[PDB]
């Protein structure tokens, strides 16, 4: 024992077992006990995914201490040596299995198949075999360790379906609470549970990864198990087995797909926020392997905070730069928190049913929506309507034929500098779960070029995205419109209105999908608007260009004793208190403006023949009197037929503001004062 | 096996120690505040001291003459010395380790004079960070668990460039089991790991021999020493200059030669990212306090900023004002309100603005210098690199000089292009990416001060204001305090200024002769005697010597943070309707940008009074400055 | 490399040294001990400890069954703990070694069953000494000298044997050159050496099987551990069974086995060199002493030697005297005089000469048993080995200050008698033979046993022609006693039911019919004062054991001196005896005078007198009167 030590350490391992076993057995606060019957539930091959919460424990650890009997800091324990405890609870979990109560049927998948087969072939080999010692003649407590020792059996890890992950305890039960930016995450923190906090920037594709690789010799007909546990390995050439190491016959054996155990991986890579930067450096990524069922719970752009396991790994660099035993670091991923919940994950659960008819209750939603967005920005209402439309969105239309409509909004805000447009557009990617704030000349140019290149990981050759694919689903808010390269505006084209990307260039010949709504600040030709040049001689932007802007407000700078200093009065109010001046005001937190604005998502409202009459009148008349004053100082170009379409999303998304799941006329007055109000501020 | 003479050494400098109670005392802080920081809590401060050489070559030439020319031999007792004094100070219930400061003599030396014949010696190199490998956790003891036995085993390792001396390579592999065969399980966590970082040092710029290749040295650095600069900083990296391999001579060119880091100095230089920050005694505390409560103190410290330069002084207390900020505001919302103000000096060539300029870079904190087009779009802001080892991110200038100021020179030659992406800096003060599949936002608060001539070369009275400027009307917005100055024939004034150039002309240093030149100094400042000078050359003010101006921004930025007050409000508000609605062609445009900067300069104005809140005088200052910014009216 | 299961064995054994006080007591004594040896100087007790093994398994099983079985990971950490004591305890500003007694229950072996299952197990072996390897100093550490810089160097060395856990082994190279290529200069007298001796035990030839080889382990002893033991003796050596060597296992039939030392016990045998020391409490001090203020202390002693043997009361009185012995002149000038009584008894067959013999065998502290034709004048004295040329002691020697006994005297060569009369008067062997010239010292008491020479001792002719020795021989005896089996009637009839007494002896606990067993009786070297049953059936009869502890309390305390009162008794009974001539069964010479004096020493001895009275000179005279004429009064 010379070369090997020992340590007196002061947790202990086999107290700890009996207390996880306990734990799980009885804790029932959270319709027996709560882990009892989630495992009851994996049996019933219903859920392969096992949660342990650090705040149950806790729970469980306290209630009882306060009845006297005394419990170790098994949450502590787990915060400092986490991948020990995986095992430790895995093994638990197989100490107290339940039977399934429904047995396997043909629908079933093929793991849980082979599973239940290892399963009665190990109950059948430790059957024949305590017959067999039975039928000897040398009670079956002893018997049970004899045959136990003598037989050869599928091992517990190999004949368990369940992931299991831990949750990290909540910081309002006040380490693993607190989330770490990636700088602090030094050499202190490996092996224990961490939350990291940032941006994910990079996902890989899923792809299956060895943990136990199963070689087949027929020979001998021994099913024979290699692990891997590394990045690397290497296969087999004579069956290890007992018989063929100990008899002249040499066995040759073959991989088995199917047989062997596989897990989905994802080697994502989450980044610094612009926050926990300090000053003068740059961010810094940390690598994250997702593993097991919680693949697909990450994707880019998404500002997560990743509770993992902080494990080591062997280096992988260049060997000269190697100094000891250098070792690269990962984060096993356990549980995910988005910051900004995704709009195509809302679910009206009991609660999001109560905060949203909170909000219902709270009377013109559609005002104060409007009103909450950016609060800090005094008398620009018009134009927060219609960005709240736009977060809302129109209904996709797409008739049996094949023609697709847009259904969704593309807002420009050309206006004055000094109007706060930039402000506006940051605003709108606070409340927008998904956004990229594109902005000037040269970086968008690479942005939504969207090339090929080959992933670290998989060695696939995935095209990257830009600005735009990133943004899909989401809010593109192009900031400087104006001032920025024609070739991306040629692209800005397709996107508006065919909503997809096609690129043929060298080594691509596909065509993207990005699904965007795209909003645009800018400012006029020549900076500050001349009102003596007419407005589309000063707006600048092509007629096809503007066509496929919904609205186009002109937010002109006016002065006049009195806006001026409301304005004043206002932003020396937000700089003396960081509030909004409006004392009887109460601006919605922006979870609950997602909330609601998610819920209005799902209403699909349809059209009235009243509504749709309506509309037709109200294009007619427009197209009219566009073509009348169409060489006039006040023309604003000529009506298309999208403008009517455009009439018809804003009216469909005033009606998902309101749920009304059908338009009436009011939505349709609205939407033409909008459109109309979008040009009454250079009078 | 314990020897005779590292025992002599540790006693030896177990008397130096507790002949210079200073290090006693430090480290006794060290432990108060570490004990402190765990009582609190029911960031630990590092095992560390800073060894003053010269004092140790007072106390003991022999000793200090030995840690330079034999570290290898004479470190390690010091070491151990300090561990031991350490030890025995805590009396309340990871050996410590030393760090190196003061005059290294001969082996003060750059990447270029590393010479073999400086080997196995403490040397002091210094240049700038090129390359730092991202901080790798080097692996020291692993402690396994044995099921069967239920016990916790270690293992200790080591390697070349962890010990000063050459322990007997001995090979270390990974306990996989026990000694009786039981299988073993790492215990993360329990593990000790210890991080390492390999920086490389080049040559400075300001000093590499103009037209050749650069030389460059290796340095490791470990545990508290990691992450200490970023490249493109300015380093004074102190340590061993170990040897390591066999060289080749063992049957597989020459040896591999690194530093082993005892101590990194972040070096401020001009236009450099490094912050020149100053320590503060109580003495200069109180004279700041007592100076602060003159009535005239903004006066006086506005004519410190530009003794050379005659007249100009609304540009200089604006200068002032830009060096002292406001406050950027934060809401919950996310919403970030700009906290600092930018200042444009249009006019005349030979009127000095790229002297102040050249002050601004020379006095602030944290400055950069940029010319017209030299610091193209991609130079300033920040661009992908493409690097091939990969898409990896290179900070500009402007993010290169957050929390600082820009000092853009030639702003009128700059490419419409590169000013497009100079924006949102401007403004948001954040860069966003969005390349190559790369969507970043880079921090960029910065401060820009930029001077360019009209296009006329001279300033056009007969021609209207937006014909000389032809900047566009969005960038004019941007800057808060846009200068229009002019070189006008009076004489009056032109005999004063020839009489201010004569006078400073006829300036004589105090350890100089007459004919002698004056030799120029490098003046690379670390990163960490009157308050008055008596030499002026403008003559009755009292005029701050800069240090001592450098010293009172310091305290002023960080000590106070004032607050707006409805006194403040009311001045505020009235000067901008005012200025909104009366139409007297000002030469910027009046936006509620000018609003903001009112509400900045008033803030500006109020932490150099060291006010906790804004006043009325402080709007009535920003209101003039103004004012005299756009319709050139003084009082 | 601190290790976690060494350090709680050190503190587990700490706790046990702290509970069982003695020891702690007797660390203590050993360092006070020095600290005063030191003192006087402005012996060295070793620094050893003697565990009772039963202590440590009442105490504690689990690390009493550690140190049986696996003695590597048990004694190391008991030494250090019990250093730790010994500095913790010399506050006053060299490890101490471990050492065990008690009951090793399966691993007390012989060299016979010394089988392979015992290696890495503390045994206790017993067996006889062989060999013995000279006492050589091992090279431990080395202290250098470089003459140019004047900077002491010194080097630790180690081996297999010196250490019970395998440790990595390290070539021993001695340092000729500094690190810089200085020359050095060994210091002795700086660098420090450890005494290094091997023994080899063999099955002792008592419990040996007849007729087969015998087996023998080799046993290795070191620092205080040597020269503990002399050839021949009977040791009880215990310490751990070790293997050593790769054992033809790496490339070059089995392993090198051995048993490394931890203790040895000179364990005392009959007829063996080993002495036997009884201890004196002072409880027996404080019997010996009353005792000796009896009046008739002489004949209650003399009566207990052998009580089952009716008669010879002189002969035992003689006896008693020859144990006690006279004191030892050696003269400032040089010369020697013999301090010892022999005694010789001829007689008919069965007088009980050899049981009074061997009773002298079992009793005296150190005797030597041997028979007359079989052992010869060589194995008397001395032999040369002629193997270079070593000295073999004989019995003669082996006994010094001891008792030989000779039985069948007759019997024995005449030419072994001429060798026995310089060792029976002048005490000393000479050898000087085959280049060899030494003297060995054997200053011995012999006591024999003749038949006459006619068969029976026949009354009718003179002495002389009975007895048939030469007349120096005779000389040489201080004490000459003939005894006659004659025929009478009230004595038959005694010596019949004394006899018949002696066969009807019951053990305390044995049955009726129960078969008695005999035991080996190996005393250890280092219940009431008189006995329950006496077979002559009042003059109290003392414990045999009792009786063999105030023979060594006064062998060893007292120290007589004669006195004028004594002086003018002896020199009347010896002029007395040589002037007047009647038929004695010797002649007088000037050993008479001798032989008066030593008995009037030895009988002051009994007494436990320093100085010897008048009393003491009449009862020498007396019984030298018995012995010559064959009369008293
Ligand atoms: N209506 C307004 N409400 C609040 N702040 C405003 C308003 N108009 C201008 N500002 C302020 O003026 C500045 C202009 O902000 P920004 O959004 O960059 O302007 P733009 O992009 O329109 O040129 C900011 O400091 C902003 O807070
Ligand atoms: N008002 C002034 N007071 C003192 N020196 C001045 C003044 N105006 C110009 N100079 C001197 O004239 C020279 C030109 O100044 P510089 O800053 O280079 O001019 P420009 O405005 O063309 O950049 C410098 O040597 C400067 O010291
Ligand atoms: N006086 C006696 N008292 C007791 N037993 C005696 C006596 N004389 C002889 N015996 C017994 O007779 C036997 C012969 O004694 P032993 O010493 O062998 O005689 P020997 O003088 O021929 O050597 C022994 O068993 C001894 O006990
Ligand atoms: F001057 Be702003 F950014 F439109
Ligand atoms: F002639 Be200057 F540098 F504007
Ligand atoms: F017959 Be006996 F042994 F003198
Ligand atoms: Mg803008
Ligand atoms: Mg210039
Ligand atoms: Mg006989
Ligand atoms: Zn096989």
């Amino acid at each position: 024992s010379a070369a090997l030590p020992s340590i007196q350490l002061p947790v202990d391992y086999n107290n700890l077992f009996n207390e996880i076993t306990d734990f799980l057995v009885t804790f029932k606060q959270d319709k027996g006990p709560k882990y009892m019957a989630m495992l009851q539930k994996v049996a019933n091959r219903e859920l392969n995914s096992v949660i342990i919460d650090l705040d149950d424990i806790l729970q469980y650890q306290n209630e009882k201490f306060l009845q006297g009997t005394q419990a170790d800091d098994l949450v502590s324990a787990i915060q400092q040596n986490a991948n020990h405890f995986t095992e430790l609870f895995c093994r638990a979990i197989d100490n107290n299995m339940p039977l399934p109560t429904k047995e396997i049927d043909y629908k079933d998948d093929v793991l849980d198949v082979i599973l239940n087969q290892r399963r009665l072939r190990n109950e059948r080999m430790l059957s024949d075999r305590t017959n067999e010692i039975r039928s000897e003649n040398l009670m079956n407590d002893a018997l049970r360790e004899v045959v136990e020792d003598e037989t050869e059996l599928f091992p517990p890890n190999l004949t368990r379906r369940y992931f299991l992950y831990f949750k990290p305890l909540s910081q309002n039960c006040a380490i693993s609470s607190k989330p770490l930016s990636v700088r602090q995450i030094k050499g202190d923190f490996l092996g224990q549970l961490i939350t990291v906090r940032g941006i994910i920037t990079r996902v890989s594709d899923v792809k299956p990864a060895v943990e136990v690789i199963a070689y087949t010799c027929d020979q001998c007909g021994y099913e024979v198990f290699q692990e891997v546990n590394s990045r690397t390995f290497t296969p087999l050439s004579e069956c290890t087995s007992e018989e063929c190491s100990q008899n002249q016959t040499k066995g040759q054996l073959f991989m088995s797909t199917r047989a062997s155990k596989f897990s989905a991986f994802q080697e994502c890579k989450i980044q610094e926020l612009s926050q926990q930067v300090p000053v003068g450096h740059i961010p810094r990524s940390l690598n994250i392997h997702v593993n097991g069922t919680l693949v697909r719970s990450l994707s880019p752009g998404d500002i997560v905070d990743v509770t993992g396991i902080f494990l080591p790994a062997p280096y992988t660099g260049f060997k000269a730069l190697k100094a000891g035993l250098l070792t690269e670091t990962y984060l096993e991923a356990q549980f995910v928190r988005q910051h900004k919940k995704k709009f195509a994950s809302f679910s009206l659960t009991s609660d999001v049913e109560e905060r949203v008819m909170e909000l219902i209750t709270s009377g013109d939603v559609y005002n104060r929506l409007a009103k909450s967005i950016a609060p800090e920005i005094y008398g620009n209402l018009d134009v927060k309507k219609a960005l709240l439309l736009l977060l809302v969105g129109g209904v996709d239309k797409r008739v049996g034929d094949g023609m697709k409509i847009r259904g969704d909004i593309n807002v420009c805000l050309m206006g004055d500098p000094g109007v706060a447009k930039s402000q506006l557009l940051k605003a709108i990617c606070k409340i927008s779960p998904r956004g990229v704030y594109t902005t000037g000349k040269g970086s968008s140019g690479v942005g939504l070029t969207a090339a090929v290149m080959k992933d670290p990981v998989t060695d696939e050759m995935i095209l990257e995205g830009g600005a735009l694919v990133l943004a899909d689903n989401g809010i593109c808010c192009i900031d400087e419109f104006d001032k920025m390269d024609e070739s991306d505006r040629t692209a800005i084209h397709e996107v508006m209105e065919q909503q997809t990307i096609s690129i043929s260039k060298a080594g691509i010949n596909t065509t993207l999908n990005a699904r965007t709504s795209i909003l645009a600040a800018a400012n006029p030709l020549y900076g500050r608007y001349n009102p003596r040049l007419s407005p589309l001689d000063n707006i600048n932007l092509p007629a096809a260009l503007l066509s496929r802007f919904d609205i186009l407000f002109l937010m002109l700078d006016i002065p006049s004793r009195d806006d001026d200093e409301k304005l004043a009065e206002h932003v020396t109010y937000v700089h003396m208190h960081n509030k909004q001046p409006d004392l009887d005001f109460t601006p919605v937190e922006p979870s609950k403006m997602r909330e609601y604005i998610a819920y209005a998502k799902t209403k699909r409202p349809v059209m009235s023949e009243a509504v749709n009459d309506y509309v037709v009148q109200a294009y007619i008349r427009l197209r009219q009197d566009s073509k009348r004053e169409m060489d006039s100082k006040f023309s604003f170009g000529q009506a298309t037929p999208r403008t009517l379409l455009g009439i018809i999303r804003l009216s469909q998304a005033l009606a998902k503001l309101r749920l009304a799941d059908m338009v009436d006329i009011d939505d349709v007055e609205e939407a033409l004062r909008l459109v109309r109000v979008s040009k009454e501020s250079l009078y | 096996a314990p020897d005779a003479v590292f025992g002599d050494r540790v006693r030896r400098f177990q008397e130096f120690l507790d002949t210079f109670t200073s290090y006693r005392d430090s480290v006794r802080s060290i432990q108060v505040y570490n004990s402190n920081n765990a009582a609190n809590y029911n960031n630990i401060l590092p095992h560390r001291i800073i060894i003053s050489l010269d004092d140790l070559r007072e106390f003991d030439r022999s000793f200090w003459s030995g840690i330079l020319v034999e570290p290898a031999y004479f470190i390690p007792p010091a070491e151990k010395a300090l561990t031991d004094l350490a030890d025995s100070m805590d009396d309340v219930p990871h050996p410590w380790k030393l760090s190196f400061k003061g005059s290294f003599g001969a082996h003060a030396l750059s990447p270029r004079t590393l010479t073999a014949q400086h080997l196995n010696k403490l040397v002091s190199v210094e240049g700038i960070v090129t390359k730092t490998s991202l901080v790798r956790p080097k692996l020291i003891r692993s402690v396994h668990y044995a099921a069967k036995t239920g016990r916790f085993h270690y293992r200790d390792y080591t390697d070349a460039t962890t010990t000063l001396t050459t322990r007997i390579p001995t090979p270390a592999i990974y306990p996989t089991e026990d000694t009786e065969g039981n299988k073993l399980t790492t215990e993360y966590g329990y593990s000790t790991f210890i991080d390492h970082q390999r920086i490389t040092v080049q040559e400075m710029p300001e000093m590499a021999p103009a037209g050749q290749l650069p030389r460059s040295i290796d340095v490791i650095l470990d545990d508290d020493l990691v992450d200490k600069t970023k490249p493109g900083d300015r380093v004074n990296v102190v340590g061993v200059f170990k040897s390591l391999g066999a060289g080749g001579m063992n049957q597989s060119i020459g040896f591999k030669t690194l530093i082993l880091g005892n101590t990194v100095y972040p070096l401020h230089a001009r236009s450099t990212g490094v912050a020149a920050r100053q320590m503060l005694t109580d003495f200069d505390i109180r004279n700041i306090n007592k100076l602060s409560k003159k009535k005239d103190i903004f006066d006086i410290l506005s004519q410190s900023l530009a003794p050379s330069i005659y007249g100009h002084d609304h540009i200089k207390k604006a200068i002032l004002l830009m060096l002292m900020g406001g406050v950027e505001k934060n809401l919950e919302n996310g919403s970030h309100l700009r906290g600092d103000i930018n200042i444009l000096m249009v006019g005349d060539p030979s009127t000095a603005k790229s002297q102040l300029l050249r002050f601004v870079l020379n006095t602030a904190s944290l400055a950069i210098a940029t010319t017209g087009r030299g610091s193209s779009g991609v130079g300033l802001t920040a661009a992908v690199t493409t690097d091939r080892e990969e898409r990896r991110l290179e900070a500009g200038a402007m993010v290169l000089a957050d929390r600082g100021v820009v000092c853009i020179d030639e702003f009128d030659k700059m490419t419409d292009v590169d000013r497009v992406a100079i924006h949102e800096v401007m403004e948001q003060q954040t860069v966003t990416i969005a390349k190559a599949g790369i969507h970043t936002t880079l921090n960029a608060r910065c401060s820009v001060i930029a001077a360019a001539n009209p296009v006329f070369g001279q300033y056009d009275v007969n021609r209207d204001p937006h014909q000389n400027i032809a900047l566009p009307d969005s960038l004019l917005s941007r800057f808060d305090l846009l200068f229009v100055v002019t070189d006008d024939i009076n004489e009056i004034r032109d005999r004063s200024i020839s009489e201010h150039v004569l006078r400073t002309h006829r300036y004589l240093p105090p350890g100089y002769l007459e004919g002698e030149p004056v030799r120029e100094r490098l003046n690379l400042s670390l990163a960490v005697d009157h308050v008055f000078e008596k030499f002026n050359p403008l003559l009755i003010p009292k005029l701050v010597t800069i240090p001592f101006l450098r010293k009172y921004v310091q305290y002023a930025k960080e000590r106070v943070i004032p607050q707006l007050t409805q006194e403040a409000i009311n001045v505020i508000v009235k000067n901008y309707t005012d200025l909104r609605n009366d139409d007297n062609t000002k030469k910027s445009p009046i936006t509620a940008r000018t609003l903001e900067t009112l509400i900045r300069l008033a803030t500006a104005h109020a932490k150099v009074r060291l006010s906790k809140t804004v006043n009325k005088v402080d709007a009535k200052v920003a209101a003039n400055l103004l004012r005299f910014a756009l319709l050139g009216e003084d009082i």
